[PDB]
């Protein structure tokens, strides 16, 4: 019945502060529990760098300590993360929880990718993959949607925004040199399409690049 | 333009709003400065407690006793001991992560607070009502201020800008504010000017709303 | 840094079966203030159980929690395909919470080939001035599969760039995407664009193909 | 902070904490002063009335005849006479502890006070609603002074300071308060603007409230 | 067109903002529509257009 959402810049160039904010909802920050914030690095290893309480009393982490400053403001409902001169390593998926009785997080936000680089951040082109001209495999009909060279991670992508999640499946970006690429397959019946419209929307924050691609069959 | 329109008010229509922009743009981002919700809501919520500390130590030097001030205080407001110590205790059940505890005890202060205390709340309450105006005058001299580090930047350096010291930079932005404008210390750079309309519209906006509280305060010591 | 180990690394269990997990720490842990978390592919994790042995929200009772001291154990009395997923421990005893290194679990799936698909370039991309051939191999296992790009009936390596999907939730199967990207030019100079996804499931492999002239 | 924290914004924000510190306490100091309730409660409701005395005086001298005046005055208002025997008479009886009676008069008073009346009541309250007005007017121009009086003490010394005169020292302080600001006579001394700062900041807020009664007693005679 | 210079992408600043503010770009659309209704005196249809945005 609450939730907390990561935002900000999504790359930051070596050494410059990396910034975040949470912003939470349904609850209040200044009420009880612990606000921290959780990273974690692409060995998908987790790493908790520290808290702002209900309080305000902040507890960071040690290794970050000389580095990291979690503030908050209480009027809007949202603390903040900040991390003095970062490096190729501090890049991962930065997050906040709600820290609970002895600890435990219960409420953790959407999760933020942040990539540190000197890397250009750059626009993705998405194309409509439609089926071959008559691949009647069967009662079943595949489609697709390509988006790629793009930087950074992440880009969001869906099918109809959302209406449509059953038979999706989207492929991991992967990295060539400092450019992303990315497909999402989306299979209907037959009888489902082309009858009804089906689109592909993408979306990548960073170079706010937002296009709903539609994916008509051709010749 | 009942005159197959007029020259006159073309070219320079669009020549106000070409400085009036300035303004806007000077008067908005002193909006944003001071509005700042991690800037500004610790710089005023600082300068605040740097304000009575700074204060109560005087009242105690006034005293001869430094410690004696001290311990008159502690006495003479009993409450203020047993709620520092739940302070600690409270503060000392959250850094464990015990925060059902905490929901009681936070509760079991209200209690305690209510029972001893019906003339009491007003005491809290007049204190708070109190700390709240040290807020204001911040927030305010605070605005002013940068209206005062603004004319410095701009006119420190042409000759005899009058506006020599950072300090008397902010004579300027304050007599402006109040607008009582002795003008003694006027700006010189026309530049320097385009900037105190600025400085002037806030600083005067702002310093308003401190007077206004500040005579509030006093349509109550002489009632 | 009370550091948390977690064991096994991987764990390939099997619908139906029971399986356990484990925790270690350097030093001992308060056992309320141990919690493990459920990171379901492409998501953030999930508080999964709480003081060692309380069940979080949604948690279902085929899981359960238990230990003390050095050494926690997370259990599934019966593991499902929506049990995909790394799990993570986290204690908190000194200044610095930790979390443990996770334990991926994949289920056992019965082998089933892919589904191969294939799409030629978009006439959109290919006005933009580049050709990328698309085949999508999807529900399938196990993971290891292998696709090889054949243009005009000669193997490609040239160009080809492979993603694979973590293991599915309802099915507990794979996909994977090749694109083959040349340019307009290569493109409209050769004739017959196929791919090949050879896999465990058969001998010969499963085979889509196009020629680039479409009806 | 956006760039590893910035280096200006921290010996200086504490820097500034420190001057307002100086106003507050000033400031503080001030409303304190006036607000002394044996020291200012004395002074003020004193200062007026010799005011009245003063006055009545002078709008006596501009008849020719003094106590001729005085005649035509407990001519025209009755009451007053039979009252200052009242008030004899109640003194008489308090000055021998014997306040049983003291209740009656004060009592058949109030009886006697009704019925001679009706459009007297006005007359009454319209005559306190004033002596209310010349209070004000003493707190107020009240604490004008200590500011200019403060001024004084920190600038009469420095060569040239302008605040020669303790009457110079008012006419600034008047001034200022006013928001007129002439000019004519500013501090000089870098410590007297600091006083300055806070004569403003109470001398406006405190005269606004004059202004703004003596403005409402304005938008009476010209309704 | 300052708060854009102070970004150094002009244009940056331009999608930045049709991007955080996603209904600035229908409703565009939409007064691009009415208005070339209005243009034809086609008012009766203005007029449903004008309150079929009330409700979207």
């Amino acid at each position: 019945d609450v939730q907390l959402q990561e935002s900000g810049p999504g790359l930051v160039k070596p050494s410059q502060s990396l910034s975040l904010t949470c912003t939470v909802t349904g609850y209040s920050i200044t009420s009880l529990y612990a606000w921290n914030w959780i990273r974690q690095f692409p060995g998908n290893k987790l790493e908790w760098m520290g808290y702002i309480n209900y309080s305000g009393y902040t507890s960071y982490n040690p290794s970050l300590k000389s580095r990291i400053s979690i503030t908050r403001d209480t009027s809007k409902n949202q603390f903040f993360l900040q991390l003095h001169s970062v490096t190729t390593e501090d890049t991962a998926t930065y997050s906040c929880t709600r820290g609970v009785d002895y600890f435990a997080m219960d409420y953790w936000g959407q999760g933020a990718s942040v990539t540190v680089s000197s890397a250009k951040t750059t626009a993705p082109s998405v194309y409509p993959l439609a089926p071959v001209c008559g691949d009647t495999t069967g009662s079943s009909v595949t489609l697709g949607c390509l988006v790629k060279g793009y930087f950074p991670e992440p880009v969001t992508l869906t099918w109809n925004s959302g209406s449509l999640s059953s038979g999706v499946h989207t492929f991991p970006a992967l990295l060539q040199s400092d450019l992303y690429t990315l497909s999402s397959s989306v299979t209907v019946t037959s009888n489902t399409w082309p009858s009804q419209s089906i689109t592909c929307n993408v979306a990548h924050p960073a170079s706010s690049t937002k296009v709903d691609k539609k994916i008509v069959p051709r010749d | 333009i009942g005159d197959v329109m007029e020259h006159p008010l073309v070219e320079l229509g669009v020549s106000y709003a070409a400085l009036l922009s300035v303004i806007v743009v000077v008067v908005e981002c002193t909006m944003q400065l001071s509005g700042e919700y991690l800037v500004r809501l610790y710089l005023v919520d600082l300068i605040l407690v740097i304000i009575l500390w700074a204060d109560y130590a005087y009242r105690a030097y006034k005293s001869g006793d430094p410690a004696g001030y001290v311990k008159k205080t502690l006495y003479e407001i009993p409450a203020l001991v047993p709620a520092g110590l739940l302070a600690l205790i409270e503060g000392h059940l959250a850094g464990l992560g015990l925060f059902r505890l905490v929901r009681l005890l936070r509760f079991l202060r209200i209690l305690l607070i209510i029972s001893r205390g019906s003339k009491f709340l007003s005491a809290i309450a007049d204190a708070a009502d109190k700390i709240r105006f040290y807020h204001l005058f911040g927030a305010v001299m605070l605005t002013v201020l940068y209206g005062a580090f603004a004319i410095y930047i701009v006119e420190y350096p042409d000759p005899n800008s009058s506006i020599k010291s950072v300090f008397d930079a902010l004579w300027w932005a304050v007599v402006t504010a109040t607008t009582v404008g002795y003008g003694d210390v006027v700006p010189a750079t026309p530049i320097g000017k385009v900037i105190g309309i600025a400085v002037m519209l806030t600083g005067i906006s702002a310093l308003t709303l401190l007077i206004g509280t500040v005579s509030n305060m006093f349509q109550k010591i002489l009632v | 840094e009370n550091v948390l180990t977690q064991s096994p690394a991987i764990m390939s269990p099997s619908p139906g079966e029971k399986v356990t997990m484990t925790c270690r720490a350097r030093s001992s842990v308060s056992s309320s203030y141990l919690h493990w978390y459920q990171q379901k592919s492409g998501a953030s994790p999930k508080l999964w159980i709480y003081s060692t042995s309380n069940l979080a929200s949604g948690v279902p009772a085929r899981f359960s929690g238990s230990g003390s001291g050095t050494s926690y154990s997370l259990t599934i009395s019966s593991v499902e395909a929506e049990d995909t997923a790394t799990y993570y421990c986290q204690q908190y005893s000194g200044n610095p919470w930790t979390f443990g290194g996770g334990t991926k679990l994949e289920i056992k799936r019965a082998d089933a080939a892919p589904t191969v698909s294939i799409f030629p370039p978009s006439s959109e991309q290919l006005t933009s001035g580049g050709a990328s051939v698309v085949c999508f191999l999807n529900n399938f296992y196990p993971k290891d599969i292998n696709v090889k790009w054949k243009i005009d009936g000669s193997e490609r390596q040239n160009g080809v760039l492979n993603s694979w999907t973590d293991q599915d939730s309802k099915d507990s199967t794979y996909s994977m995407s090749s694109t083959l990207t040349l340019t307009k030019d290569e493109y409209e100079r050769h004739n017959s664009y196929t791919c090949e996804a050879t896999h465990k499931t058969s001998t010969s492999p499963i085979v889509k193909s196009f020629n680039r002239n479409e009806c």
